[PDB]
RNA sequence: GAUGUGUGCU
DNA sequence: TCTGAATCTCTTCCAGCACACATCAGGACG
DNA sequence: CGTCCTTTCGGAAGAGATTCAGA
């Protein structure tokens, strides 16, 4: 469940980068096969992404590092 | 009254008006300022492109929505091309650079 | 895909390049088997196939034949959408002038050829001839000859030289004209000539010619040899009901043009006589002018119903054009509307969507789950399933709707709170249930207004709706730091009734053991909600490092105030509910909860307050009856006394003791006093009515009158309205404004007369017509404000400036209108403020003045803080985040990249509906006295007389802060002096409103220098006193002998020589103006500061704000001194009197004409400074700009418009007005060129000058000096660098013609151009997108 | 489909 | 007797939203 | 049918356009 996004704004201190980071994570959960990093309570992808931002285990830097690591792994497995 | 998709106008490919014609509410000039004040750039873009004039990016959004996806490939509103052609129908050459 | 939009003229080669064919037959669809014609306005071979992937003749019908043009009819097999993209063209038999470039005012054709518009139009419409290539004759290249003159010229000089007419002659003139030679000649003439009107005309001409040379245009392209046509699908022939085809105005205009074009071609093939083909060419010219811009000619042609038909230029401009109807705003899918009801069970983030409306909005979302759960196999199956509304699509809908916010918009979206996103709850019904606490933000009651639901589709749109537009995130207004989630009118009546004390109860001596026992006793009916019990309550406080420590106490409260304590969160003091909570008390309770506990506890608290107010307002049964409006027993006696007094005044008037006006004023005053007495008696009898036995003898208490309770709580009521219900209605005004001298002596409880009710309707309909005509005037103002300031966006984070404005508390002469704390809160300082421990730094240079710093500034008693304002920011095309300050909606600095110029305009324009549309100095308090710009002398009576108009008398407190400010006129006697401790309630300065004196400074003898009776003095002796009054006549009445002789009153010594004025080497020559009566006689000793001679002598509504923001010059502008130094006169009133100012050191080339209507505050013997007033009246905010600076004009605009708003009780922060002022200061004229490439009188943008000068100073060169300009919000929008914003704002034709001739270019950098084009605005998330886009190039 | 008229609601 | 300042015509715009009706070249010669 | 044809209850900026009255 989600009502207020204040803690997420505290973690990503712009509220305009928060929208972009949460949208990126929600599109990862929705279009991609990525699983949520938090036990969902039958929430939608946007609310799960916002909660993961609140719990602290995602931001723009973490998402970029994870994407770069997975791209490197896919390149290595390509041979 | 409510409308998801219906008939669209002829010269400007926008949703029709009123309740008799299965028409959509007019996101007016003053509501655009309210979206600009919030900073809601993506909501505003999907208001004036996808669920409006832009015909090519309007069916792709419908397919995405009934595809499990929520993502738009926006283009140029077909009412701006109407404006370009109506200005070009005067003795005025108006064009897009690169 | 594209990063700029370029507009220019169109060459005939370019127009042929656009076209896919030529239209030659003026015939639309065949009125047959409905197929297009051969070469008509609708044609398959030119524009495209009517059917998709089908040829017109029917030879090809499939996709495999795509690309090959047919042979029978020449129609390529392709999409049918090419009929709205492929243009044609018309080859005009004769050249035709574009109406836009001929009648744009100024005329581009008329200005390019330096010919008047009348001559150009005469030659164009074949009413005369113009001369080309005059040769070796007496006829020049720009001479006009009528028919008889042309016949005479052919008789005398009928050689190969030719003169022509029509657009062909003008095209020949334009083509034979050389641009560069004309530019050189006109630059030389500009350098040579001295006439200023000639100078500006020449520089306008040179600007046009240089713009034509630079751009890839040619002068003769204005004359249309080829005229293009719109594609058919943009001017469709829609089939009406029947075999008929609905009219299209463009098709009629195109057929009209082709008719005359074909007739002209046929006539020119037949070698018809010259007059007939001349008339045919004139008719073709008129047809083309009606096609392009119908109505710009004298009489617009009408197609049918005697109404002008819509041309090409009429569907690009105006409210019904392409810009303001289909591009700036548009109709939107996935949307609906319905009536709104209450639904008080919702939470702050919830709305209630009808179950039949959410199934239509979220229809594709339901499809995408009926096709994913295996409940359907294709789109048709799911479509029919939701069509028949099975019992399985209601749980699919309840899952789609789970956490998908929807926007709720109310039609007059005045500010941004009018669109908020709510989580939907499916309800049975057809009304959109809307939470009660957001109604104040929406300005929405439930008397029948409707809302529109919009559905955010994409993930970014949903997360914007949740993180930016959610009603949870908007509990502070963006206009000021005020809360917007405020309980109103039923929640506050419930909380007022619950938290009140009556001195008796069911249980009043009982001592409770907690709030829960209080609720248990109230619900059981063992105690009253208004008891006076002692409850043992534990309250938490976070005085530690964010840690809550408890304290338990035994407090004397009521049962209701203890029941309410069960909802107040942990952290708030108990003395927040231990009172009688009105509206302000609980608004302040929510405000302190927000600042102590944050946002989430406040959002939880607001719903609890709403529920517990509704419940205990329902439980009270707080009704209203007719016995609740208590008429005073003394109302009849007061009315009778007033009747007796007006009868006495009438008796006095009949005897002739008083005049008509005095009688009227006395009657009005005594009736006002009677109304005040009735109101006071009624209010006392209402407020303290309830007398209740206190378990002893008897006691008074605040009354439980129902109407008084709902007036006291602030729920719904005032003092004026309760006065009109129980007291008397009072004095009513005529429609013009004059008060009727007999008030309404009755009230709504006991009737109104037939005449007393008709009298009320004057002011009843005045205030309804006002609000009817006021909406259309406030909407225009907020639209202009948005379009001026639309594109500021906070772009940088710090600009590093040491400039700013000196924020000081505003003092009008009495109580402080606004303290320093409100004017300086949440803004970044510019310099370190000095504590009165002088030379010790109190605050740093770039700190954010939040509440903690404002309290510290107040403790040290500072009264002037230099702060960083938006108008002084140094960034380009944006505003730094530090030169703006607090967000005012969020509790931090403004985020980089968010549109402050739209928030400013909305915040200023939203309260537009609340504004209307149609002596001696008495020091009030204790303190010291200061005089600004001291210029005074001691009078012989022992006191001071001041000799300068710009003085200010300031009453200072004992701390040192400025508390009162007054203006002291010229020659006013003081009662005390500077630095002397005055007593509150005494007059300090005295003067006369009339009788302007010419008082001296020192004593001596007076000799009437250049004063003899009959020459400059008329013989007009005051008959009342008999003293010979030396009255100098004015300019008109005096003879010619008194004009060249200027009277003077020189103060001499005993020997008759010149008494020297101290401080200078000039004597005391006092020149007298007209109407200066002299009571003193010759040979009289004068006093120190005695009157030698005496001279006897607006709107604050919405129009005032519009005039301030549009910078209109007032009718009688105050005159200001444009240079310092001494002042004198010149020629003897050369029509208007010439005033000459001479500086002490520099030369004196300045001299201004002044009409004798305005009385000069200055005399011939004063040294004036620049910016000081030479007359009286409202200053135009251009003189302030160019004399007193930029900060002076921003302070003037801010103070004036804020006074207008504050008179009506509207709070708007000054950031917004400073933003609009900054957008009003964008142009900057050039003084001298220097090493830059700007023209001399060219008005170019300030940021361009700034960047050019800063890159010149980086090198060894020297920049350019500029004079800052100020334009109104309507002129600063049309003169912006983007021709798309200007075209979509106003005057589309006037902007597009200038942009076309100048070959202008649009970079799409604002907020409106990106909306029009269709890409992301550079304001929110689009700011990050545009930063990436610009960094990629 | 465009315009006009009129009513009404904000 | 050529020139800057004071009058003289003509341009533009005047908040948003639904909903009823009417009119859409038609007159006329061939 | 087929087909051709032709007034008038506004207020500001501003851009001609004239006048004036002055040297
Ligand atoms: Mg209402
Ligand atoms: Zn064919
Ligand atoms: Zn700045």
């Amino acid at each position: 469940a989600r009502v207020t996004v204040q803690d997420a704004v505290e973690k990503i201190g712009n509220r305009f980068d928060l929208v972009l980071v949460a949208a990126r994570r929600a599109r990862q959960m929705q279009v991609g096969g990525k699983d949520p990093l938090v036990p969902e309570e039958n929430d939608k992808t946007t609310v799960i992404a916002l909660r993961e931002i609140e719990e602290g285990l995602i931001n723009n830097q973490i998402l970029d590092v994870r994407e770069r690591q997975e791209q490197q792994e896919q390149e290595a497995a390509e041979l | 009254h409510a409308r998801s998709t219906g008939s669209y106008s002829l010269v400007t490919q926008q949703p029709l008006g009123g309740k008799a014609q299965f028409g959509g509410q007019r996101f007016g000039e003053m509501e655009v300022w309210a979206l600009e004040a919030y900073g809601a750039a993506y909501t505003l873009q999907e208001m004036l492109t996808v669920k409006s004039d832009d015909v090519n990016g309007r069916t792709k959004m419908y397919k995405n929505i009934v595809d499990g996806n929520h993502q738009m490939e926006p283009g140029m509103p077909e009412s701006f091309n109407v404006l370009l052609k109506e200005i070009r129908s005067l003795g005025i050459n108006i064009e897009l650079e690169d | 895909e594209f990063d700029a939009i370029k507009i220019a003229l169109a060459s005939p080669d370019m127009i042929r390049s656009w076209s896919f064919g030529e239209v030659k037959k003026p015939e639309t669809i065949n009125y047959r088997t409905f197929k297009p014609e051969r070469d008509g306005l609708f044609c398959a071979r030119i524009f495209g196939p009517v059917k998709d992937y089908e040829c017109l003749c029917g030879k090809y019908k499939r996709l495999k034949h795509r690309g090959v043009i047919c042979e029978k009819c020449g129609v390529e097999v392709t999409q049918t959408k090419v009929r709205r993209e492929r243009m044609g063209h018309i080859e005009l038999a004769s050249p035709t002038a574009h109406i836009w470039f001929l009648k744009s005012l100024p005329s581009r054709i008329g200005l390019l050829l330096d010919m008047p518009l009348r001559d150009i139009e005469r030659v164009l419409y074949f009413e005369s001839y113009v001369v080309i290539e005059g040769g070796m004759t007496n006829l020049e290249r720009q001479q006009i000859l009528t028919e008889e003159q042309y016949l005479d010229a052919l008789e005398e000089f009928g050689d190969e030289f030719d003169a022509k007419m029509g657009a062909e002659a003008i095209q020949a003139l334009l083509k034979s004209m050389d641009l560069e030679q004309e530019c050189e000649q006109l630059r030389e003439e500009l350098n040579e000539t001295n006439s200023e009107t000639k100078r500006k005309k020449l520089t306008k001409r040179i600007k046009l010619l240089e713009a034509f040379v630079q751009s890839g245009n040619k002068p003769e392209w204005m004359i249309l040899t080829v005229l293009p046509v719109l594609p058919p699908d943009l001017r469709p022939l829609v089939p009406l009901d029947g075999g008929r085809f609905a009219t299209s105005d463009l098709n009629d205009l195109y057929r009209r043009v082709i008719n005359r074009n074909n007739r002209l071609k046929r006539l020119l093939d037949l070698a018809a006589p010259d007059i007939i083909v001349r008339n045919e060419k004139r008719m073709l010219q008129e047809a083309v002018d009606a096609l392009l811009d119908n109505g710009r000619r004298g009489r617009a042609i009408t197609g049918s119903n005697k109404r002008p038909l819509k041309s090409l230029a009429d569907m690009i401009k105006g409210k019904q054009g392409r810009f303001r109807q289909n591009l700036l705003g548009k109709r939107v899918d996935y949307s609906g509307r319905s009536v709104i009801t209450v639904g008080p069970y919702l939470r702050l983030h919830q709305c209630g969507l009808p179950k039949k409306m959410a199934l239509e909005l979220f229809k594709p979302f339901i499809y995408g789950k009926l096709e994913l759960r295996g409940l359907a196999t294709t789109i048709k199956a799911a479509k029919k399933m939701v069509e028949r509304e099975e019992a399985v699509v209601w749980d699919i809908l309840d899952e789609v709707i789970r956490e998908h916010p929807v926007l709720l918009n109310r039609a007059p979206t005045l500010h941004r709170l009018g669109i908020q996103a709510f989580e939907p709850v499916l309800i049975e019904g057809k009304a959109i249930q809307l939470h009660p606490l957001v109604c104040a933000a929406y300005n929405a009651d439930f008397d029948g207004d409707q809302m529109a639901v919009h559905v955010p589709l994409t993930l970014e749109a949903q997360l914007e709706a949740r993180a930016l537009m959610m009603s949870t995130n908007n509990i502070l207004s963006p206009a000021n730091g005020e809360p917007i989630i405020v309980p109103s009118q039923d929640v506050v009546l419930g909380l007022y009734y619950m938290t009140r004390d009556c001195v008796n109860a069911k249980g009043e001596g009982m001592v409770l053991t907690g709030p829960k026992e209080a609720e248990r006793l109230y619900r059981s009916g063992l105690a009253s909600l208004h008891a006076r019990v002692k409850v043992r309550i534990t309250e938490y406080e976070k005085d530690a490092n964010g840690e809550l420590v408890a304290k338990t106490s035994l407090k004397d409260t009521t049962v209701g105030r203890a029941i309410l304590w069960m909802i107040v969160p942990k952290g708030l003091p108990y003395s927040i509910v231990n009172q009688a909570l009105g509206k302000k008390a609980i608004s302040k309770m929510l405000n302190t909860c927000y600042r102590i506990l944050g946002l989430k506890p406040t959002v939880i608290f607001a719903d609890q307050i709403m529920y517990t107010g509704f419940a205990y307002a329902a439980r009270s049964g707080a009704s209203v009856g007719i016995d609740d409006m208590v008429i005073p027993e003394k109302k009849h006696e007061i009315i009778s006394e007033a009747e007796a007094e007006v009868a006495e005044i009438q008796e006095q008037f009949q005897s002739g003791l008083v005049t008509a006006g005095e009688r009227y004023n006395k009657v009005i005053d005594i009736w006002a006093a009677a109304n005040d007495r009735v109101s006071k008696a009624m209010m006392d009898n209402l407020q303290t009515e309830t007398v209740i036995n206190r378990d002893g003898q008897e006691e008074k208490q605040v009354s439980f009158n129902s109407i008084y309770m709902m007036a006291d709580s602030g729920a719904r009521g005032s003092a004026a309205q309760i006065r009109q219900l129980a007291g008397m209605r009072g004095l009513m005004a005529k429609p013009d404004g004059s008060i009727i001298e007999t008030p309404i002596t009755a009230n709504f409880r006991e009737g109104l007369n037939v005449l007393q009710y008709f009298i009320s309707t004057h002011g009843a309909r005045k205030g309804l017509a006002d609000t009817a005509l006021k909406t259309a005037n406030s909407g225009y103002l907020t639209r202009r404000l948005v379009d001026v300031a639309q594109d500021l966006v906070v772009t940088e984070d710090d600009c590093g400036t040491h400039e700013g404005i000196m924020m000081t508390p505003v003092i009008e002469g009495g109580d402080v209108k606004e303290p320093l704390r409100d004017r300086v809160l949440g803004r970044v300082t510019a310099e370190d403020v000095l504590k009165p421990g002088t030379a010790d730094i109190l605050v740093p240079r770039n700190t954010l003045l939040h509440e903690q710093w404002c309290d510290l500034l107040e403790e040290n008693s500072v009264d002037a803080v230099k702060v960083r304002s938006v108008v002084s920011c140094d960034t380009d095309f944006g505003v730094c985040a530090h030169c703006y300050g607090r967000d005012l909606a969020r509790g931090h600095i403004i985020n980089k990249g968010e549109a402050i110029g739209v928030i400013a305009a909305q915040s200023i324009g939203e309260p537009g509906t609340q504004l209307t549309m149609r002596s001696s100095i008495q020091v009030k308090n204790k303190g010291s006295i200061k005089l600004s710009n001291v210029k005074s002398v001691v009078n012989s009576s022992g006191k001071l007389v001041i000799t300068s108009r710009n003085t200010e008398l300031k009453l200072i407190d004992e701390f040192g802060r400025t508390k009162e400010s007054y203006k002291v006129p010229y020659g006013a006697v003081l009662a005390k002096g500077d630095g002397e401790q005055v007593a509150g309630g005494e007059t300090v300065a005295n003067w006369d409103p009339h009788t302007m004196p010419v008082i001296t400074e020192v004593s001596g003898f007076v000799r009437f220098t250049d004063m003899i009776d009959g020459q400059t003095i008329t013989r007009q002796t005051d008959e009342l006193t008999g003293l010979s009054s030396l009255v100098v006549l004015d300019s008109a009445e005096r003879t010619a002998g008194g004009k060249d002789l200027r009277p003077a009153l020189k103060i001499v010594d005993a020997q008759g020589n010149d008494v020297l004025i101290p401080g200078t080497d000039m004597p005391a020559q006092y020149f007298l103006p007209g109407k200066a009566i002299v009571q003193l006689e010759d040979g009289v000793q004068i006093s120190s500061g005695d009157t030698l001679a005496r001279i006897p002598q607006i709107t604050g509504g919405l129009p005032r704000v519009a005039d301030l923001f549009e910078a209109r010059r007032p009718k009688e502008p105050a005159i200001l001194a444009e240079i310092s130094g001494i002042v004198s006169f010149g020629k003897e009133t050369k029509g208007k009197r010439r005033l000459v100012i001479t500086p002490v050191d520099g030369s004196d080339p300045y001299e201004e004409m002044i009409p004798k209507w305005r009385q000069l505050n200055v005399f011939e013997g004063e040294r004036v400074e620049r910016g000081d007033v030479i007359s009286d009246g409202p200053e135009a905010p251009h003189d302030i700009l160019r004399l007193r600076g930029v900060h002076a004009v921003t302070r003037y605009i801010v103070n004036e418009v804020q006074d207008v708003y504050r008179l009506q009780g509207v709070k708007i922060n000054d950031k917004h007005i400073e933003v609009i002022v900054r957008q009003m200061l964008r142009k900057a004229t050039i003084v001298n060129a220097g090493s830059s490439d700007f023209l001399e009188g060219e008005q170019v943008e300030y940021s361009r000058v700034k960047i050019a000068n800063r890159e010149l100073e980086a090198n060894g060169k020297v920049g350019a000096t500029y004079s800052r300009d100020l334009l109104g919000i309507t002129k600063a929008s049309l003169a912006t660098e983007s021709f798309i914003s200007a075209a979509s704002f106003q005057e589309t034709t006037r902007v597009l013609t200038e942009a076309a001739v100048a070959g202008k270019r649009d970079e799409l950098r604002g907020l409106k151009e990106n909306v029009i084009v269709g890409r992301l605005i550079p304001a929110g998330t689009g700011y990050a997108y545009h930063q990436d886009r610009m960094r990629r190039r």
